[PDB]
């Protein structure tokens, strides 16, 4: 017997996102490794390194978890009890990156409108407390992946709602507003004094905010649409065929986050060479 | 009237230059060519001591070849057990603007000095269990630049007012004063005999004193720039000087003239410290290039490099037995090399 | 329960070929709905008539079982 | 394997902790270097700020900041040697006497153009502004500055001398906060505080990665 | 001067409790550790408890652990030991002793006067000493020895022997520490020697001021010899 | 008057001039002899084996 009349599966255009997955891997992993080593505990005892340390660790874990996505997208969505916990961690890492970046921006805003506090009251313990709070809130956002993960199928053997609004809001919308408000206020202050004013502050903040917005918008919009229409309507076909690219391209932002850090602050090449 | 004795002094300099030149029958640079060089020398940072947090300035090895003393802009004079990185004392200074330090040969005393013009002597073996100010010597009118101990009772110092003095610690008075420099003296070093010492001044002249008569017994003028560090050759017959002209020079006390000069075309920054090794074959020096360089004292070749600091070095010293060399920089770290 | 009603309806088939066709029908595939994929069955009309009903009932029953597949890194 | 020197090891750790706790407390203060020619208003400004043979360290607190105000002018030696010791001071409180200039200008040129102070800002207190009126009324400034042109009036004289001080800056990367002393206080403290706030913001924003 | 004094002696009912305290003056107490040691009326010294500077660490003797506890109050320059469930074995004088640990420092350099305490009826490396007493006359020389069950030499090059002198009617005093170094103020005519497990203290030109009992001590790890007497 | 210090300094120069002198060749020979007599005792000039080094 033929055992089957039709081919196993197709391979839509969006599926090509494996190329950007591979690029994110091979670029970020070495680059983030060097970034994290430059800002490691051997470069600690300075508050300004702690936030970037947390962000680099989050990106490093996310990129090291990327290969399960790189293999799953080609293995025709085949899920092995590990497949219940890996998605939760791979979501946790990127939400931790988002929240750590938001808290970094918040502290960088506070250190500008409160110049007394940046040397009188601030310290490394406060930075660790802030990043711990960010990680805790990220875990609280990622618990649904812990509870609702499952995998089952039959007659095949080769393969095996309101929470979405909370996810979207707390993970993307409030961070976006705090980022843009903090950087606009910081710019309005720094250009007002005419002594600390410079154009490079634009050349970093207007890059970071635009990159964050443009790379996280499609992921969140597709994630909310796919969950918000459980009815399996044919309208979902386009977004279903684009979901792979939409979930992939957030890794572009995740990878580029250390790129802004490395070519903005001094050179830091000297610190790596000395160490 | 004064012109007659001025011409007499001019004739004195002419005749002394003639006599000094007459002694130059040969040169060390050509005699040394018969012997082989020491070869390429390399070393690794066996320890990185990082107690301080701001701009270490000066340091000194103890006689026991184990204990270090260091002082920094932070105002903490803290002494270290080099074998095992441990702190053993932290002495809070009355003023943070230090520029030099010294450890007494018996280990009972450590001396500190700075811009406050006063030299403070700290006692270490007090029965109370904590360090205390034994004396505060005063009388200078310029910043202290170097302190050294002849013994537990007599300290010699060099200051920013173009004079050097020897203090009787138990009485707090300048028992003997050495004078005659035109600029201020930047550093001081005393021979192993403890009978005679040299000091260098910003007028490029480095000269020899004796500690009992107080007379200036010899004067050398090889450099073009301010003297910044001096150290004797271990046998007491010669000493080398560091200057802010990228060149280190070695003078002989009996020939009373310059013998050799160390320099290389690619270095233009100033010297900050100089010290021979136990055998006298190796001369170590500090530079503003964020690194340390070592010369074969008898070949004038850059036999090795000791880079590894993020900021310019400001102090250097080998142990009395030659087992190791330590150096410190404004990066607030002390490195130990072997 | 899926396999239960699939087998109970396949048992009505007169021959092993027709039961095999029904067992094929129960194999849910998301690339295309079973109604047109039935047209590629290179067999007699009886196999198609035992394939289409099984495939439509299987798909309709499977369409509401538990949560969506989702995830895939989401 | 450690012997019973574990007590020495824990004592070393305690010393390290105490040193860190003292350093973190000491780092809260802002360091100023106060400089100028002899009698050139240093005593006046420190006295009106309402708060040993070499350096002297005036100390006062304002707006939750402790100002360490060092006066290095007491020492008399080679300036180029000890000047490097005062690196990393947040600002220079420079002051000149208007009633007295051709060597104070040279000293200011030397200080502002020094290798080490390339990045640090300068506050420039013009002093003796009160009796400068009597000075300008009694004698023309042209005897001081022959190249001057225009009217012999108080405001233009002050502006011209301030411009002469300002023009000797070689690099646009540093600000120069000039202000009058007015021998009345309670205002110049706000000026130095504003300069210190600008410097703190600039340093923090540069270190955090915006520069 | 330096003073260590203690209080809280007298008599105790069996199984009761008593607080004993130590008072210090003349030195920076917070920089020093403190030990509590005791002396039975018919036996040698025995160690009880220890706390380091800043109360970071604490140790007890296995035979006294639990029943006793110690702590110090730096601002008052006072040391406290709390005793519970006292029994006949606990009757002894208790000495408050000084200590400090850093390279070149000499522990156990000063001893208090001690308080008497009495009660009515109701890995442990051992040190050995050759004899209870030997006769001697002034002007002669005599050698004292003690031995250890384990080698007191350590891989770092040191050996942790100590020698203590207790004159009659007085508190002990440190004579030799690290087996070769003389304590401050000790006459130069004392000197120790030895290696491995056999150690010997030596005295020459002996004087009547040296009449007393010598206690051999070790300090290698977490004990005292039986003591030997000198008779004129 | 400055004549006093001028006399003092010129006296210093003439006194220091009367000191004896030696040929530089013999001084260089002395330095060479000391260096080659203590080269074996210096662990920087002759790298010490790791078994004896305390820092290693």
């Amino acid at each position: 017997p033929a055992d089957g009349i039709h081919l196993p599966k197709r391979q839509p255009g969006d599926v090509a996102a494996l190329i950007i997955y591979s690029v994110v891997f091979l670029v970020g992993v070495p680059g983030n490794a060097l970034v994290v080593w430059v800002t490691a505990f051997e470069a600690r005892r300075a508050v300004n390194a702690i936030w970037f340390l947390n962000l680099a660790v989050a990106d490093l874990l996310s990129c090291l978890a990327l290969p399960v996505l790189f293999t799953t997208v080609l293995n025709h969505n085949y899920w092995a009890t590990a497949c219940i916990v890996l998605p939760s961690l791979i979501l946790l890492n990127m939400y931790a990156s988002i929240l750590l970046l938001a808290t970094i921006s918040a502290d960088r805003f506070l250190l500008v409108f409160k110049p007394i506090w940046c040397q009188k009251v601030r310290g490394t313990g406060l930075a660790w407390m802030a990043c711990g709070v960010a990680w805790v809130l990220a875990l609280l956002l990622t618990i649904p992946s812990f509870v609702y993960r499952e995998a089952y199928k039959d007659f095949y053997s080769e393969h095996t709602k309101a929470v979405a609004i909370l996810r979207l809001m707390v993970g993307f919308v409030l961070p976006l507003l705090t980022l843009n408000i903090c950087y606009t206020f910081l710019l309005l202050r720094t250009w007002s004094r005419k002594a600390t004013r410079s154009t490079k502050t634009l050349k970093v903040v207007m890059a970071v905010v635009i990159c964050f917005f443009i790379f996280w918008l499609p992921y969140q919009v597709t994630g909310v649409m796919i969950a918000w229409l459980p009815p399996s309507s044919p309208t979902l076909k386009r977004v279903e065929k684009l979901n792979s690219l939409c979930v992939s391209l957030a890794y572009i932002n995740c990878c580029v986050n250390p790129i802004i850090y490395v070519m903005a602050g001094q050179g830091f090449h000297g610190r790596l060479l000395r160490s | 009237e004064l012109d007659q004795l001025r011409q007499e002094a001019e004739q004195l300099k002419n005749q002394i230059r003639d006599a000094r030149k007459a002694c130059a029958d040969a040169t060390l640079s050509q005699i040394t060519n018969n012997i082989d060089p020491v070869g390429r020398i390399q070393m690794r940072t066996r320890r990185t001591l990082r107690g301080h947090l701001a701009k270490i300035y000066a340091m000194h090895w103890g006689t026991d070849s184990r204990l270090l003393v260091s002082a920094s802009q932070d105002g903490k004079l803290i002494i270290w057990d080099s074998y095992t990185t441990n702190k053993v004392h932290a002495i809070p200074l009355r003023s943070s603007w230090v520029m030099t330090c010294a450890y007494a040969p018996s280990g009972n005393y450590v001396a500190c000095g700075g811009l406050d013009n006063i030299c403070s002597i700290y006692n270490l073996k007090t029965r109370e269990g904590n360090v205390r100010v034994s004396r505060e010597l005063a009388g200078h009118t310029g910043y202290l630049s170097c302190c050294r101990f002849l013994d537990d009772n007599q300290i010699v110092t060099s200051s920013g007012d173009t004079t050097c003095a020897l203090w009787d610690i138990e009485t707090g008075q300048q028992t003997t004063t050495f004078t005659g420099h035109t600029g201020d003296v930047m550093s001081l070093s005393l021979a192993p005999d403890t009978r005679l010492f040299v000091s260098g001044a910003c007028d490029a002249s480095a000269k020899l004193w004796d500690v009992r008569e107080g007379m200036c017994r010899q004067t050398f003028t090889g450099h073009e720039s301010d003297i910044n560090a001096i150290c004797f050759f271990p046998n007491g017959n010669a000493f080398a000087t560091g200057s802010d002209d990228a060149t280190c020079r070695l003078f002989d006390l009996r020939a009373d003239q310059e013998l050799m000069t160390y320099s290389h075309d690619n270095i233009i920054c100033g010297i900050t410290s100089v010290s021979f090794s136990k055998s006298g074959r190796l001369l170590l020096a500090g530079y503003d290039d964020f690194n340390c360089n070592v010369w074969d004292a008898l070949k004038a070749d850059r036999a090795g490099v000791l880079a590894g600091h993020d900021n310019r070095v400001s102090c250097l010293g080998v142990t009395d037995d030659g087992m190791a060399v330590a150096t410190g920089s404004w990066d607030s770290f002390l490195k130990i090399w072997n | 329960t899926l396999q239960k009603k699939i087998e109970e309806i396949a048992a009505k088939y007169k021959h092993s070929v027709v039961k095999k066709c029904c067992y094929d029908g129960a194999c849910v595939n998301n690339d295309e709905t079973c109604e047109q994929r039935a047209a590629r069955i290179s067999l007699g009309p009886r196999c198609i008539k035992a394939f289409t009903e099984c495939c439509v009932v299987a798909s309709q029953l499977r369409a509401n079982i538990s949560h969506k597949d989702m995830q895939l890194g989401r | 394997l450690s012997a019973e020197e574990r007590a020495a090891l824990e004592r070393s750790k305690a010393i390290e902790k105490n040193l860190k706790e003292d350093g973190i407390s000491a780092a809260k203060d802002v360091k100023l270097l106060l400089l100028g020619a002899d009698n050139s208003g240093k005593s006046t400004i420190v006295k009106q700020m309402k708060i040993t043979t070499g350096i002297v360290e005036t100390h006062f607190t304002f707006k939750n900041l402790h100002f360490r105000l060092f006066d290095v002018g007491g020492q008399r030696s080679e300036r180029k040697k000890w000047i490097h010791c005062f690196e990393d001071v947040t600002a220079i409180i420079f002051c000149v006497d208007l009633s007295d200039m051709h060597e104070s200008l040279m000293l200011f040129d030397s200080i502002c153009n020094n290798k080490f102070f390339i990045d640090t800002s300068i506050i420039l207190f013009l002093n003796k502004k009160d009796l400068f009126g009597e000075k300008i009324k009694k004698s023309p400034l042209t005897i001081c500055f022959p190249e001057y042109t225009g009217p012999n009036t108080y405001e233009d004289a002050a502006a011209y001398i301030q411009a002469q001080f300002e023009s000797k800056n070689r690099s646009p990367n540093k600000e120069i906060y000039c202000h009058m002393t007015c021998a009345t206080d309670t205002n110049n403290a706000q000026v130095i505080f504003d300069a210190v706030t600008d410097i703190i913001i600039a340093n923090n924003l540069r270190g955090c990665g915006l520069y | 001067d330096v003073q260590l004094v203690e209080s809280g002696g007298g008599l105790v009912q069996p199984g009761g409790s008593r607080k004993l305290s130590c008072s210090a003056s003349g030195f920076a107490f917070s920089s020093f550790g403190m030990h509590w040691v005791r002396q039975a009326p018919e036996k040698g010294l025995e160690w009880v408890a220890y706390i380091s500077s800043g109360s970071g660490t604490i140790y007890y003797a296995d035979t006294v652990k639990g029943r006793f506890t110690i702590s110090r109050d730096d601002p008052k320059n006072t040391l406290f030991l709390q005793m519970t469930s006292l029994r006949s074995e606990d009757t002894a004088m208790y000495y408050c002793v000084r200590s400090i640990y850093y390279y070149g420092s000499s522990p156990f350099d000063f001893w208090g006067q001690g308080t008497t305490l009495t009660v009515s009826s109701g890995s442990d490396i051992v040190m050995t000493q050759a004899t209870s007493s030997v006769p001697v006359t002034p002007g002669e020389s005599v050698s004292i020895s003690c031995r250890s069950s384990k080698s007191l030499l350590h891989s770092n090059g040191n050996t942790y022997l100590y020698w203590f002198l207790q004159r009659p009617g007085q508190s002990p005093q440190l004579l030799i520490y690290r087996m070769s170094n003389l304590a401050s103020g000790v006459p130069d005519r004392f000197s120790g020697s030895g290696s491995g497990t056999a150690f010997t203290l030596t005295i020459s030109r002996l004087e009547a001021e040296d009449v007393g009992v010598y206690y051999c001590m070790q300090h290698l790890e977490y004990t005292f010899g039986a003591g030997t007497k000198l008779e004129l | 008057a400055s004549i006093a210090q001028a006399r003092k300094l010129v006296e210093q120069l003439k006194m220091e001039a009367n000191i004896d002198r030696i040929k530089v060749s013999k001084a260089a020979a002395d330095l060479m002899a000391y260096c080659e007599a203590h080269a074996k005792e210096d662990p920087l000039l002759t790298p010490v084996p790791a078994s004896e080094n305390p820092f290693r």
